[PDB]
């Protein structure tokens, strides 16, 4: 398991290493924001009708009764110009806020705890996760059991034995063909079908599937052998 | 989890192909391109909403030619092959409650012309510019996806979600889902008959209240509807004189010289391209709803469909045992099943 | 003699995959791997 | 039963607490095993 996560760690540094635009996510925010402000200085060159963009060519030009209405053309589009960046602003930082909500989240429950919820802390079963910074973000490196080598097996609902029917308490009852056993189910490890291992509920013609199997009863075998002694006394106490 | 894609010819929209209101609109600068981008930025975002909600599956799971899973019938809602779309009999019927205005594809320029566009506003809106776009992945292509995710459902129950997919009989999946909720695994086996009625039964009134009722599908409906709307709106404002002596380009063109036409042209480019502002604001916030609609639909498949969810009321009314994903048109339908 | 061109395709949308189900087969996993992935949000 | 359940401290830390026997699965199979040994001894009178 360590040498599975060590590794794991090292792909991590080599897939960084060797790979251009993951970050795309951060690198775009920037790229965005960026764009924004070269549009809105481009938008400083634009006349809006004018005779000119560059306002002291209209004041070293014109007089100050028909200047104003080039003046004026320059600062209604100019306004319009902020306007329409403010409002693309305001909507990209209710969607950074949106991400930084889900980030915040992401902390708490992965980083700060082992969550059940599928898929949200990464592709597989959540062990944890560990917090890494980026410029304007967060990398998660998610930890996850992912099951592996699967085998088929036979399986049955429910076990038959003194007429009487049992359940795993925890696990699934399985075959390899010729044995039954009870396995948790996550991993496969087997063990014998046990009075410990299994819970009774009713009797075998209410369900569906059961099979006949043998139940142990740890306690059964140590008190034969507490039989037997007692039978060595009484054959030995036969002398006195 | 989507709405219509939208792509605007700016300059056709604000000037009727007149080059003389074309060398006008440039006076304004980048406000045609950045409308423009800011349309492809929302048309982008509906195919990576609909990737995010449907696309979870590694593989396009199948079930069996054997359609016995303990007893429960999910006939209804897995593909029937004699469709020429795949889709479920539910799914079928979501198809039929919400009606579309346009879908993206072909108009052979012979469906436009004539009859056509005195009664569908559709040609009128693309002979002023106005485009809807086809999403990336057909009905078809998710009624794959959704069939995928709940043929792993319930021929492997949350594996598929983890791992490779593990197959595990149904009526053993669903005593799983019955110990999830701390109730022991005997009283599903002890009483899966009745388990079973109930839930053939309420995927019945499934089938019976989509068949009777009107606007049960109105979330979806809304979408549409407001899209159209928007629309038709924009449309409208090209009858708007905003002050000028008409509204109609070649009117102005046929009755006035290129001095005084010219500040008849400016107010029309000066209102046209305020009305595009407005509708690429409005969509813009939109948008904006819809994705958080569709990070909440993945989450709802992640949470509901690939696992079984200790979250009170979030995958519907009861204690969670299991859900099945539904598509519909610019959307997804979730069956929750709750004991 | 072979030559680069701009293609066009229907999408895959992944592997097809019948799943080994019956009314009495399970399949259990023998061994595992830890997976560390990154997620990154702005 | 002693299987149903787990014991913590005495009755008086709780309220609310109620009197009721507590099954042991374990002592009618030691007592039909007692049965059992007693009647050896009773046979063992006969040697
Ligand atoms: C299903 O699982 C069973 C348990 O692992 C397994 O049964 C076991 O089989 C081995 C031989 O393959 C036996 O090994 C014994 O071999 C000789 C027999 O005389 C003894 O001297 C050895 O000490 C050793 O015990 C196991 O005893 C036997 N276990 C039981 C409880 O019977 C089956 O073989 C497996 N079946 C399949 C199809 O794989
Ligand atoms: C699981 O083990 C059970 C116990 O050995 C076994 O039950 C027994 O099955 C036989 C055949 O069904 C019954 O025999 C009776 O059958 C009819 C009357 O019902 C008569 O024609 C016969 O003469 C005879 O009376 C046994 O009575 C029955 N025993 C019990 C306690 O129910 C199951 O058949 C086994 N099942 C499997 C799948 O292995
Ligand atoms: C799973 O649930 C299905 C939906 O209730 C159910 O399908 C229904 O089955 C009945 C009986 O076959 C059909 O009734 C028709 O039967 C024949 C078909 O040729 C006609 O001659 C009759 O006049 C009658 O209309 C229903 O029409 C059919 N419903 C649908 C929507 O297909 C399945 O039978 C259930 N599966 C199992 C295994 O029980
Ligand atoms: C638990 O709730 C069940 C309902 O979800 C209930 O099942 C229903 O039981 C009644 C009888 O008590 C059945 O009614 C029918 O019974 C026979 C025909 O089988 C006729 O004499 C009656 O007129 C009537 O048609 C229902 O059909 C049955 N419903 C289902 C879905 O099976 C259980 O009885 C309840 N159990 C307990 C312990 O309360
Ligand atoms: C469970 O999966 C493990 C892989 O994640 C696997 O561990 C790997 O086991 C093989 C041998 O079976 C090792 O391969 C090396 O073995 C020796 C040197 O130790 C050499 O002869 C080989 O050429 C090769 O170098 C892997 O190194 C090892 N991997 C790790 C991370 O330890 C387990 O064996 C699997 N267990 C079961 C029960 O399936
Ligand atoms: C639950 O069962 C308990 C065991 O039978 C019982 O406890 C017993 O209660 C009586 C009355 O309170 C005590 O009797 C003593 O009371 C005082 C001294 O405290 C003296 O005046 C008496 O002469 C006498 O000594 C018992 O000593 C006490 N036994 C134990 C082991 O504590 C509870 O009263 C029962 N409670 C209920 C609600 O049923
Ligand atoms: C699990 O088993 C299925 C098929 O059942 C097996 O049949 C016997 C041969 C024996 O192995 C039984 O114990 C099993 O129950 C496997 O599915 C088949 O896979 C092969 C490729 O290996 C493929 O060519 C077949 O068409 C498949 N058949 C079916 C019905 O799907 C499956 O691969 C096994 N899974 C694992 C994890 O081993
Ligand atoms: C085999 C056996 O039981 N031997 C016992 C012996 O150990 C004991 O000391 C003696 C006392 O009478 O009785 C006999
Ligand atoms: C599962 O059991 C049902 C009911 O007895 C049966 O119809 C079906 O054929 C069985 N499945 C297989 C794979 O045989
Ligand atoms: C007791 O002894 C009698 C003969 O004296 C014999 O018949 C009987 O089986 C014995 N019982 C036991 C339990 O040993």
């Amino acid at each position: 398991i360590a040498n599975q996560f060590n590794s794991a760690i090292g792909k991590i540094q080599d897939s960084l290493s060797s790979t251009a635009s993951a970050l795309g996510k951060l690198q775009d925010v920037v790229n965005h924001n960026a764009q924004a402000l070269n549009t809105l200085v481009k938008q400083l060159s634009s006349k809006f009708g004018a005779i000119s963009s560059v306002l002291n060519d209209i004041l070293s030009r014109l007089d100050k009764v028909e200047a104003e209405v080039q003046i004026d053309r320059l600062i209604t589009g100019r306004l319009q110009s902020l306007q329409t960046y403010v409002t693309q602003q305001l909507i990209r930082a209710a969607e950074i806020r949106a991400s930084a909500n889900l980030a915040a989240t992401k902390m708490s429950e992965c980083v700060l705890g082992q969550s059940k919820r599928v898929d949200f802390c990464g592709k597989g079963y959540h062990l944890m996760s560990f917090p890494q910074s980026a410029p304007h973000g967060v990398v998660f490196l998610h930890v996850t059991y992912v099951p592996a080598q699967e085998k088929n097996f036979t399986t049955a609902p429910a076990i038959c034995h003194d007429g009487k029917a049992h359940f795993p308490r925890e696990g699934v009852f399985v075959s390899n063909g010729t044995h039954w056993f009870v396995t948790q189910r996550n991993f496969y490890e087997p063990q014998i079908i046990t009075t410990d291992n299994t819970f009774v509920s009713g009797n075998c013609d209410v369900v569906i599937g059961i099979v006949n199997n043998t139940v142990y009863d740890p306690l059964q075998p140590e008190l034969d052998s507490f039989k037997e002694e007692l039978d060595k006394y009484f054959k030995n106490h036969t002398s006195p | 989890v989507s709405m219509t894609k939208t792509s605007v010819d700016c300059t056709m929209y604000i000037c009727g192909d007149s080059t003389e209101c074309s060398n006008l609109l440039l006076q304004y600068g980048s406000f045609c391109t950045q409308l423009k981008r800011a349309l492809t930025g929302i048309a982008v975002e509906q195919d990576k909403n609909t990737q995010e909600v449907f696309a979870q599956v590694k593989q396009i799971y199948k079930t069996p030619p054997i359609k016995y899973f303990g007893g429960f019938n999910f006939s209804q809602i897995l593909p029937d092959p004699s469709k020429p779309s795949k889709r479920s009999f539910i799914e079928d019927l979501l198809f039929n409650k919400v009606t579309l205005a346009d879908a993206g594809f072909i108009k052979q320029y012979g469906d436009c012309l004539g009859d056509i566009a005195a009664r569908d506003l559709i040609c009128a809106q693309k002979f002023n510019g106005l485009t809807v776009l086809p999403p990336l992945l057909t009905d078809e292509m998710i009624a794959q996806y959704t069939s995928a995710l709940l043929a792993g459902t319930i021929t492997s129950g949350w594996t598929f979600g983890a791992g490779a997919a593990l197959q595990i009989p149904f009526a053993m999946q669903m005593a799983y889902r019955f110990n999830g909720i701390g109730v022991t695994q005997n009283v599903l086996y002890e009483n899966q008959k009745l388990i079973a009625n109930q839930f053939n039964s309420a995927i019945g009134k499934i089938q019976d209240s989509l068949s009777s009722t009107a606007s049960a599908l109105g979330k979806l409906q809304d979408v549409v509807n407001h899209n159209a709307q928007a629309l038709n709106t924009l449309v409208k404002q090209l009858s708007s004189k905003f002050g000028a002596i008409s509204s109609v380009l070649n009117d102005i063109l046929s009755r006035l010289d290129k001095v005084e036409a010219e500040v008849q042209i400016d107010r029309l480019i000066t209102g046209r391209l305020q009305s595009l502002q407005t509708y690429v604001t409005q969509q813009l916030i939109r948008a904006a709803e819809i994705r958080a609609s569709a990070n909440l639909a993945a989450t709802k498949m992640s949470e509901c469909v690939l696992g079984q969810s200790k979250r009170v009321d979030f995958c519907g009314k009861g204690y969670h045992l299991m859900s099945f994903p539904q598509s519909a048109p610019h959307g997804v339908v979730f069956l929750h099943v709750t004991y | 003699v072979a030559s680069q061109s701009i293609i066009a395709y229907t999408m895959s949308l992944g592997a097809e995959n019948s799943v080994a189900y019956s009314n009495n087969s399970i399949a259990i996993p023998t061994n595992f791997t830890i997976s560390v992935t990154t997620e990154i949000l702005p």
